[PDB]
RNA sequence: GAUCAAAAGGAACAAGCAUCAAGCACGCAGCAAUGCAGCUCAAAACGCUUAGCCUAGCCACACCCCCACGGGAAACAGCAGU
């Protein structure tokens, strides 16, 4: 998603959030 | 019975012995139990890794149409049934899962080069 | 002012013969016409009587007629207020601003703060203009008559003033600062836009939306450094809080848009290097007393016409009150 | 049959308890600022809604406080600030307040509604009254705070199925079957619903 | 969470799109099987021997 | 409009005992005041006594007074326990 709206998600849930990657690999063996 | 607040909720409900469980799909009602009564009869599942690894699953469609049609419920195991099948579009709880367990084997690519 | 609505159309003159009637309505916990509430107010004639009104309206706050306290139930007691003292139970009236909620937004406000000059009274005209803030107002000309209190106490009173009374301030000068007459009415809204922005840094925001109604947006400074370029397209307070800044709970902001502690030097040459111009282009106290000269032809139109218009009001519900009580 | 003579009493007296005697808008929603309960009845609250009970401002523990309680006014959702940055919005017509409270709050009001500026007509009724999340709109920023400017393919067994049914039916038609979505709109999830769907308790 | 809940929605609103098919078809079976265009017949026939 | 489903209407639907053989308005008309005297039953009425049941299970009860305003009174016929 862009930012500046993920932005909005940020600014609601200060006390408790998680840092995370964006897409997965492509291909797990 | 009167049952008050009452909707089909499309259901697996459990009919196996302990330790080799086996669910089975009736058009279930919500406040009854899992084995109690239903509306109609439908086609069973089976989750045990049998001889050759096949774990089944039963589809008469001509009525699955009909009966969500008919104006169903569903709650969150069987949209896993529907969209993997290619009947329904898939549901958001594998999308996330298969890419989450892809982010911990990206989680796991790094942990097996952080020790080698 | 007074001999006007002052012929009456008269009714009887006993008060208690009333004050045994809505009370025991209210012991049958029943509602109360409404025009038994201002023939509870038109009969006061001592100062014993403005003070059981004062419970009764408060009594009449608490029934199943929060609304039909009509505008002018609250006129023919601000002329009861007015004849025979206005100096405290007029205001304690105002103070509690929930428990009476009278709201006298129109010419009956013009009646009201003329005469406080007149007795000169220093400490609570204040607060009376602290509450028409709290109102939505100034479609009548009370906009300059407003800001014309406010600078005789800006020069009276000159401190903190409250935790809170610095907004009391430009909210006062903003509103009134609609004025599409003069500069005056465009300089008044810099004082207000000025001091609103000083708390940004210093309190937060919920400062600025706690009960006057401003504004959840951050730009105040910025709306006062775009409307002084069109000052310099057609001020001795911003200078001070243009170095008091860059001088030494939940989040709102996104982290992507800036915090404003941060713009303080973007903040300097944005508002100094445009008051060349202001020079180049084109006091405070005197200056409004000629708009209570130039200004104000009296309008009363609006006043004579709502006093003819409470004859339409009078006279029709007293005839619905004759249908009732001849159908038993 | 044997009729049953007292269980109809009661249906309808504990039913005129259901109606008389009930506790008004201000004895059970009355909340507690210290440990955040509810006299009453007892129970505590999410995780994401404590402060904002605390902190902010009810829907009608302000607009007690105008003439004719702001008769032609304007609100918003608190989050409707933070979800759409358009204007999204209530308006009033009609308001029942409660005379029991001191403070006066805890009311019912109603009014037009426009989401995110598409506006609707025939007024409906306002929701969430007695929660803390509703802004006071003033009268200055009105004309600028109105600030406003098809199909999907099938799932795939279903592909298979159509198109070999039509030639049985006689022509190929590989004419690619399409359902519509334009039938079908797309509700959000603050979007507020009838508040007399809701019954009181 | 923010594309899974258009994913949410990109679920609810297709097999919704096929809710109204699902309704239909039996609304065309308990149509065809009323009035189909071999059950007009059926209502003549069955008249027709018997008269 | 389907789905599901009360209330309601109608037809069904246990056991033993005629040494339970008569029940005692149990009927109908008329928009309505009112009218007629009928209705059920030996092809089992009416009443006792016994029983959870016509098991993808259902019905009934939820300390007692069929119910529960009310009263008795302070109630595991939830699990584990006594
Ligand atoms: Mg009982
Ligand atoms: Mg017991």
């Amino acid at each position: 998603p862009p930012e500046r709206e993920l932005s909005r998600l940020r600014r609601l849930y200060q006390g408790h959030l998680q840092e995370e990657s964006g897409p997965p690999p492509e291909s797990m063996p | 019975k009167a049952y008050r607040g009452g909707h089909l909720t499309i259901r697996l409900a459990l009919g196996g012995c302990t330790n080799r469980p086996f669910y089975r799909i009736v058009a279930a009602h919500n406040k009854c139990p899992r084995d109690g009564r239903f509306v109609e009869q439908l086609g069973s599942y089976d989750p045990l890794p049998n001889s050759h690894g096949e774990k089944l699953v039963a589809l008469n469609l001509d009525r699955i149409r009909h009966w969500i049609g008919c104006g169903a419920h569903l709650s969150k195991p069987m949209e896993k049934l529907l969209g993997l099948a290619g009947f329904f579009p898939l549901h958001p709880m594998m999308i996330t899962n298969a890419e989450r367990l892809r982010r911990k084997r990206a989680r796991e690519v790094l942990l097996a080069s952080q020790k080698t | 002012d007074s001999h006007k609505w002052e012929a009456r159309e008269k009714e009887h003159y006993c008060l208690a013969d009333l004050a045994s009637l809505m009370d025991k309505t209210f012991e049958r916990k029943l509602p109360v016409s409404s025009l038994t509430i201002s023939r509870l107010i038109d009969n006061i004639s001592s100062r014993e009587e403005i003070d059981h009104a004062e419970y009764y309206l408060y009594k009449f706050r608490h029934s199943p007629n929060c609304w039909y306290l009509r505008n002018w139930t609250i006129h023919t007691w601000i002329r009861q207020c007015l004849k025979y003292d206005a100096q405290d139970k007029a205001l304690y009236t105002l103070v509690n601003k929930v428990q009476y909620g009278i709201f006298p937004d129109n010419f009956t406000f013009n009646l009201l703060m003329d005469s406080f000059i007149k007795k000169e009274n220093y400490k609570d005209a204040l607060s009376v203009v602290f509450e028409v803030m709290m109102q939505e107002a100034f479609e009548v000309p009370s906009t300059q008559l407003l800001s014309l209190y406010v600078l005789f106490h800006c020069l009276a009173k000159k401190t903190d003033f409250s935790w809170e009374e610095e907004r009391n301030f430009g909210a006062s000068l903003l509103l009134p600062g609609l004025k599409q007459k003069n500069s005056v009415g465009f300089s008044s809204q810099l004082y207000g836009y000025a001091l609103l922005g000083k708390v940004e840094l210093q309190q937060g925001l919920r400062a600025v939306y706690h009960n006057m109604p401003l504004i959840w947006k951050p730009g105040y400074l910025d709306r006062a450094l775009q409307v002084m370029e069109k000052v310099a397209a057609s001020e001795a307070l911003d200078v001070l809080g243009a170095v008091l800044k860059a001088l030494t709970k939940l989040v709102e902001q996104l982290d992507i848009e800036e915090t404003e502690q941060s713009k303080l030097p973007q903040y300097l040459e944005r508002f100094k290097a445009l008051h060349s111009k202001l020079q180049a282009l084109g006091l405070t106290t005197q200056l409004v007393k000629e708009k209570l000269s130039t200004c104000e032809a009296e309008d009363i139109a609006t006043y004579e016409q709502n006093l003819q218009q409470w004859h339409l009001d009078l006279v029709q519900l007293i005839q619905r009150e004759q249908q009732q009580r001849e159908q038993a | 049959v044997r009729p049953r003579l007292i269980a109809e009493l009661a249906r309808r007296v504990r039913a005129l308890r259901e109606q008389l005697n009930r506790p008004r808008d201000s004895q059970l929603y009355a909340v507690d600022y210290e440990t955040l309960t509810r006299p009453f009845s007892g129970r505590r609250l999410p995780v994401r809604a404590w402060a904002d009970v605390r902190r902010e401002s009810r829907l009608l523990q302000l607009l007690g406080r105008l003439p004719l309680f702001g008769l032609g006014r304007l609100v918003t959702r608190k989050s409707w600030l933070w979800q759409h940055d358009e204007p999204c919005y209530w308006r009033l017509t009609r308001v029942r307040p409660d005379y029991t409270a001191q403070n006066l709050d805890h009311g019912k009001a109603w009014g037009i509604l426009t989401f995110k500026g598409k506006t609707e007509s025939e007024a409906r009724e306002i929701e969430h009254v007695m929660y803390h999340d509703w802004r006071l709109v003033p009268k200055h920023e009105e004309e600028a705070f109105t600030a406003f400017t098809a199909s999907v393919p099938y799932p795939p067994l279903l592909r298979a199925m159509i198109i070999a049914e039509r030639q049985k039916n006689g022509d190929t038609s590989t004419e690619e079957p399409m359902l519509n979505v334009q039938r079908i709109r797309m509700e959000p999830w603050d979007y507020p619903a009838k508040q007399e769907d809701k019954g009181r308790a | 969470f923010f594309v899974l809940m258009e994913r949410y929605q990109h679920y609810r609103q297709t097999v919704r799109a096929l809710r109204m098919e699902f309704v239909s078809e039996v609304q065309r079976k308990v149509h065809e099987a009323r009035a189909g265009v071999l059950a007009e017949r059926k209502a003549l026939k069955d008249a027709a021997e018997h008269r």
